[PDB]
């Protein structure tokens, strides 16, 4: 039956009556401005719809046009340095458009621009007459220098190929493909439409086994991240993800952001430059940003986290590995308890609807390392980052607690090292990785120095913490000596190996051979330092550290320069951490 | 354009409970709509439409339910929503919070008639504030550097001089260009409004002061529209004639109060403590209008007053607003109790835009390192307080009596400097390095040898 | 003697407090019964 | 050299036995009391929490019993 | 008992809120059917039905409600309750929370079906628990032992390896060698997709598949099916134990991820939450299926069961592990203290607990000195952590030279019995031998725990 009519409108949600055939989550346009909205309730004839934007003015007895398809996103070339909104509209283009500062909120601009000409290639490998599947890459555009945009089949249909278009210029509304099924020949573009609800077929789920390269030193060496994980921050810091992260693709979802902190994230994004091969390329080529600010409507923050894990799936397919930064999960988790208290519904402890956690599944569990669907058998992983209320309701908040349920790493940020400017603030005691059992077979052959010096540098940290509280209490003097080699080498792993400066151009992104030649030997001078007290003890006259501490003053300067050594070396940074280590073998040969 | 089709009238109310007036029979009711109230006296009152189904509408009227009939109420529905006018007369006047005024002058005479709710600011068009404010206050312009443009609370609480260090960064607005000063003042007292409005033409400052306020005797359905009506006049002034304004919201915990019994009044599903599930939305309608854009040159900056209930920064008025703006400003009572003046408490403030206002080009060199160490000490210092009273007086070590120096000297020559010292930041970071003079080298481990070679032999 | 708000936080630092204030009976106590030995023993020499 | 030591250490032992009680008498009792505090004032907003979500259910039973 | 009569098909819907879908018109609707669910674009989904009222079925969709339309819908109802399909043929099959094969394998033949909620037990016919299982790690075989029909919940955290001790505990479990029908049914509840495949990989891949019956239940799947998950495998485990007579060992993991799905079908009733948000009817819906373990008397099978939940922000007060310690009988302790010292598996002693471990260890048991050792190590364990501060806050020379050796006991204790990798499959033989090497190191007399009948024998060797 084509159209409804407003029934009532109190906020957000809208009564719209004479929508007898209307499914659930549906898109309809409210209104004379035609508001997109969304149906989240349908009781007989009345349906009740949340809408995306501004309901100031509407009346009742205004149309309401249903559109028999849910939210969905356009996907196709266009994408990559765009910047959308929830509802993928683009503000880049709607700025250009209108040519004013605001947004009308009646404007369907369409996502990916319909105007701009893509040179299109096929698979070579591809005949007329051929079968294909869904998820078969079926031609490869080429955006920018970087990113090589297949065009793959949707996942739903499957045919055989009866036209095919040469190499040459298209735009994004030609048709590109015919494919003929049993019933009709059925036309293909450059875009696809998929719901941003429903998970993204793919072939097999896999084990993750690759790292992430963070570029912190606390977060790839005590609690590292693989590329097919889910990670919780307490949290723009970040650019390490940027310029590295290595992962193909970037997204960046700024859910409930501040005004001038998402502008902030908006404004050095095109000129934040990275290095790729001698060539000083911009990351916005592999960048694409959803941005929300907490001015836009309540419905827009469910959306935008439901936007960026499609488009994050969707190149994922490619072959390419894709790192999602989802920014604020406290925010999304708050438009649900807004939405929930307008649909009367019961809530769960401190207010938030019963299914928050549920939800938060759905979402986080999209993350995975998988081999995708179609014929060319190529691999693909989304990693995403989500954060969380940063300094408060530490275990025991309904959008932290029933996070740590679902993601495996969780950096735990404390508030205290950040107080006394300890940067990076992650504490190492209550945070955690879950990805330490399928990263020792990738660290017996590629690092294979890193499993030992990884379970003794844990041990250090917590046995200067167990001794912390001993020191605050009776003092220093009455501690042994076995310990206050303890209380040195730790206090060395706090302010050489921990703290890391992200604005300092040698710390700014620390390779893994540099954290794994640093680590080596701070250790080894625990390890020889242990080895001189004790098998020497109450019959020679070795050292109690008074002596030791004063005398490697040198050496110990060395250990605590060792983080200066850059990116003008890596054979050079490599021997000096040998040339220490054969330092240290002749001051434990006295 | 202009509306032309003759208004509704109708005597059909069918429900008074609390803020709220019931209609039926209404003819296609819009949301948001403006309705005026004729009294059977002859009183008139405005309203605003907060819900309809069917012919049913909802109103909040602004002056209370006093005295409105069943039979003899007349309503008007003006075919619109609130439209505020707004016009470069409006500085220099007093309105109350309906927008009427209250010094004896007369109706506003608008250039133009803009919604309360305003237009939605394009994300991608929105240039990112970098130029320091100067507030004249050590606490605040050392430690706490407020951009032009920002949104930047000040958490205070019942009985703590929020208002006067209010008033002090009204007068001393720095920038190393007359800021128009837009205050709404809601819930406030009589004293309260008699101090703003006297400090106001004590400077001379109200030849561009546009002052419009609400006290307690007055309704408090007018504080909703309060603070609407308080930025839609400073956007007109900084989007469009384009002045650099600066507006200050008080209470905005009178603010909420007004929310919740309103939405008390709707039996809605409460969130915490009884208040409304969409404050969070409110709250944010009446913050992210700050800021300036790319096409023009001027700016609005927000500095909203808010006192907590309890001391509790828990509470959902102060924990709501500390995800949307940009940075707290924390008075603390336990400084006021010590006559210490900005009793600013550093250690829970916050300027989230401090980074890009501060470095070579906008201050000089040493401010991201000095305020840097100034805050480390103090939150070392702050925690051998605590010692100092549980275990020992001399426990534990020597070097704590340099932390409990510090304090002594933080408290009282860096933040404590009167309500008319008007200090320049090279008189803010001076005065922090003749605190930093105290300590010994090789425990500055924030500053860098760099900039701590110059600024430590002096 | 009361000392701040409760906001289901606060339970897990008050619990914090009292366990370091827990183990700072006994850490003590052995200390001061070590002291107490040794002052026992000399007193007998 | 016994003297000197036997004179100092019950000197010292009595600063000890005073920071053993006065954690005993004065600070672990407050704190626990403090505890006790913390949790009869979350067991009241919970009643708070109770009583405003039975009245809402008890509310939409009256609109659904017309309608 | 057949039932004959052909099912009805509504087209009927009135309204959609939530998970529940409303229908009009039914005829004589029971109260928990499944109800089958074809969507207008011909996809399947199951459903229990929540509420009927009269003419009115409000029925639940297990796989979400998106896309149901009010008009071309149709809800195909059966006429029975939930039943499991049964057999003995689900021992090295991967199945899902619901019901259904995961393992690309076969629908399962079924010789009977059983309901999944049970009936409750007969106190008189339960007998008391004598006999002790073995699980391969010295932290519980040696000093926390289980009985064949105790249930006993490992108590632990976010991030510790809880769930790596639970596939260990499934990997090597049986009865004790003693000189036999063994089973193991695992409910994987509420787990990620690594912990999903690290359950199939580990079992499957080591050997263990021929007695394992294991549940998965991920998060992306639906949370109704987090309830009907450990009623599946209870199910499961009252048909191999006493009606097939074999001892089965029932793994619940994790426990309190299946309460927040007891608290999510709460509030989609429309029912007031309770205590922090907790149904009320939580202490008789974690009695359901705690209390479905225990011996019987004229039936050689038992079941016992390990519910493994992972407590709040540590807060034992949280009604997860206070209702569970009303009706288990001893706790297991997963702490982060042994944890960060990488120590596996991170079992602290010390407040852990067996209640019914008087009765598990003995002389025809395990042997006899069984309930000595134990007790002396758990004495030494307690007095050398004692003196492990008085090393930091006294002095390393002011301690003595019997204080000296507990330090280097317990630097032995949690080195070479609590430690022990997570391959290594220690009998309780060699549990207690090794727990002889750590008190051998003492000399007589301080073992005060021990009576001379069983000291003479053990200590010189």
């Amino acid at each position: 039956s084509t159209f409804g009519y407003v029934h009532g409108v109190s906020g957000p949600v809208v009564t719209a009556c004479d929508m007898a055939g209307a499914a659930m989550y549906e898109l309809v346009r409210v209104g004379h401005s035609e508001l997109v909205g969304e149906i989240i309730r349908l009781e007989g004839d009345m349906a009740t719809i949340q809408v995306y934007e501004e309901t100031s003015g509407v009346s009742v007895g205004d149309p309401v046009l249903r559109t028999g398809k849910p939210l969905s996103v356009e996907l196709g070339p266009g994408i990559m340095g765009a910047i959308f909104d929830g509802i993928q509209r683009p503000l880049s283009d709607i700025s250009s458009q209108t040519q004013s500062i605001y947004i009308p909120r009646g404007v369907n601009v369409s996502a990916l621009s319909r105007d701009v000409k893509w040179d299109f290639t096929p698979c070579k490998n591809l005949r007329v007459g051929s079968h294909i599947t869904g998820g078969d890459i079926y031609g490869i555009v080429n955006e920018n220098s970087l990113i090589k945009h297949k065009i793959m089949l949707p996942p739903r249909n499957r045919g055989t190929v009866t036209y095919i278009a040469p190499p040459g210029n298209y735009d994004t509304s030609d048709v590109v493909l015919e494919l003929e099924f049993e019933g009709i020949k059925e036309k293909f573009s450059m875009v696809q439409v998929w719901p941003v609800r429903q998970v993204r077929p793919v072939t097999e789920k896999l084990p993750a086994n690759h790292p992430l390269l963070t570029g912190q030193r606390v977060l790839d060496a005590l609690f590292p991240c693989v590329q097919g994980g889910t990670t919780a921050i307490p949290g723009v810091i970040s650019q390490s993800l940027s310029k590295y992260s290595n992962s193909d693709v970037i997204i960046y979802v700024g859910c409930g952001e501040r005004g001038n902190e998402m502008s902030e994230v908006l404004r050095d994004f095109p000129e934040l430059t990275m290095e790729v091969d001698g060539k000083v390329e911009s990351i916005m080529k592999r960048t694409a940003l959803v941005a929300n600010t907490s001015n836009m409507p309540v419905a827009a923050r469910e959306a935008s986290i439901y936007t960026g894990i499609t488009l994050s799936e969707y190149f994922r397919d490619m072959g390419y590995h894709v790192s999602m930064m989802a920014d604020s999960t406290s925010r999304w988790a708050e438009a649900l308890r807004e939405i929930s208290g307008r649909l009367a519904e019961m809530p769960a402890d401190s207010g938030y609807p019963a299914y928050l956690g549920a939800r938060l599944a759905s979402f986080y569990e999209r993350a995975g390392r998988v081999k995708c669907l179609g014929n060319p058998e190529r691999e693909g992983s989304v990693s995403i980052v989500g954060a969380v209320s940063p300094p408060g309701g530490d275990f025991s908040d309904p959008v932290t607690s029933a996070t740590l349920g679902i993601v495996q790493v969780f950096w735990g940020l404390d508030k205290k090292l950040a107080q006394r400017k300890h940067f990076p603030s992650v504490n190492w005691l209550i945070s955690y990785s879950k990805y330490m059992r399928a990263l020792d077979e990738y660290y017996d052959k590629h690092f294979t120095e890193f499993v030992p010096l990884r379970t003794k540098a844990k041990e250090i940290l917590q046995e200067e913490e167990d001794l912390a509280e001993i020191v605050q209490l009776v003092g220093k003097a009455s501690l042994a000596e076995t310990d206050k080699i303890t209380l040195e080498v730790a206090k060395l792993i706090k302010d050489d190996f921990l703290q890391q400066n992200g604005y300092t151009p040698y710390d700014r992104f620390c390779p893994f051979y540099k954290t794994v030649g640093m680590l080596s030997n701070m250790i080894a001078f625990y390890d020889m330092a242990r080895r001189a007290v004790e098998t020497t003890a109450q019959s020679d006259n070795k050292i109690t550290w008074s002596i030791i501490r004063e005398h490697m003053g040198e050496i110990l300067y060395k250990l605590s320069s060792m983080k200066f050594k850059d990116p003008v070396k890596d054979g050079e940074a490599k021997i000096k951490a040998d040339y220490a280590q054969l330092l240290e073998d002749m001051q434990n040969a006295f | 354009n202009y509306l032309s089709q003759p208004r509704l009238t109708y005597k059909t109310v069918s429900g008074v409970n609390g803020p709220l007036v019931i209609l039926d029979h209404v003819k296609f009711p819009r949301y948001a709509e403006i309705v005026h109230l004729t009294l059977p006296d002859g009183t008139k009152r405005s309203g605003q439409v907060l819900e309809v189904s069917g012919s049913k509408a909802v109103v909040q009227v602004f002056e209370g339910t006093s005295g409105i009939d069943a039979k003899k109420t007349s309503c008007e529905f003006t075919g619109d929503i609130l439209r505020t006018p707004v016009s470069e007369d409006m500085l220099g006047r007093v309105f109350n919070g309906s927008g009427k005024p209250i010094d004896r002058g007369p109706v506003v005479l608008a250039e133009d008639f803009l919604d309360i709710m305003g237009q939605p600011i394009n994300p991608q068009c929105r240039i990112y504030p970098e130029e320091m404010i100067q507030t004249g206050i050590s606490a605040i312009d050392g430690m706490n550097s407020i951009a032009r443009g920002q949104k930047i609370p000040i958490f205070s609480a019942a009985g703590l001089p929020h208002n006067e260090i209010a008033a002090q960064i009204c007068r001393q607005a720095g920038l190393v260009e007359n800021f128009a000063i837009v205050f709404a003042a809601m819930g406030v007292n009589m004293e309260t409004a008699r101090f703003f409005k006297s400090d106001f033409e004590e400077n001379g400052s109200m030849d561009n002061v546009c002052l419009f306020l609400n006290l307690a005797n007055d309704p408090t359905i007018e504080r909703i529209i309060t603070p609407r009506l308080a930025l839609t006049t400073a956007e007109f002034l900084a989007y469009q004639c384009e002045k650099h304004v600066l507006v200050i919201l008080t209470d905005m915990s009178s603010y909420a109060e007004a929310l919740r019994e309103v939405s008390a009044a709707r039996e809605e599903v409460p969130g915490r403590r009884g208040f409304p599930g969409y404050m969070y939305t409110d709250l944010a309608t009446i913050y992210e209008r700050a800021g300036r854009v790319e096409g023009r040159n001027g700016s609005i900056t927000q500095i909203p007053i808010l006192t907590m209930p309890n001391d509790d920064i828990t509470h959902p008025i102060p924990d709501l607003t500390g995800y949307i703006t940009e940075g707290q400003i924390y008075v603390d009572r336990q400084l006021h109790n010590r006559q210490i003046y900005p009793p600013i408490n550093v250690l829970p403030s916050l300027s989230r835009l401090m980074k890009s206002a501060i470095g070579e080009g906008m201050t000089r060199k040493d401010h991201a390192d000095v305020s840097n160490q100034l805050y480390a000490c103090y939150a070392i210092g702050k925690d051998v307080q605590a010692m100092k009273a549980v275990v020992g007086e001399e426990a534990l070590t020597s070097d704590d009596l340099l932390y409990l120096e510090f304090l002594q000297k933080f408290e009282r020559n860096f933040i404590a400097q009167g309500p008319y010292e008007n200090r320049t930041v090279y008189e803010t970071l001076d005065i922090g390095w003749q605190l930093l003079r105290i300590f010994p080298k090789e425990m500055l481990k924030r500053i860098p040898q760099s900039t701590l070679s110059e600024f430590y032999p002096r | 003697r009361i000392e701040i708000f409760p906001s289901r936080m606060a339970q897990t630092i008050m619990k914090a407090r009292l366990k370091g204030a827990q183990t700072g009976r006994n850490l003590l106590k052995k200390k001061s019964d070590a002291l107490t030995l040794r002052f026992r023993q000399i007193l007998k020499k | 050299s016994l003297q000197t030591s036997f004179v100092t250490l019950d000197e010292a032992i009595k600063i000890t036995n005073r920071r053993v009680n006065a954690i005993e008498h004065v600070i672990i009792p407050r704190i626990e009391r403090t505890l006790a505090y913390i949790i009869t004032e979350l067991d009241e907003r919970e009643r708070e929490e109770f009583y405003r979500l039975k009245k809402i259910q008890e509310k939409k039973k009256i609109l659904k019993e017309k309608s």
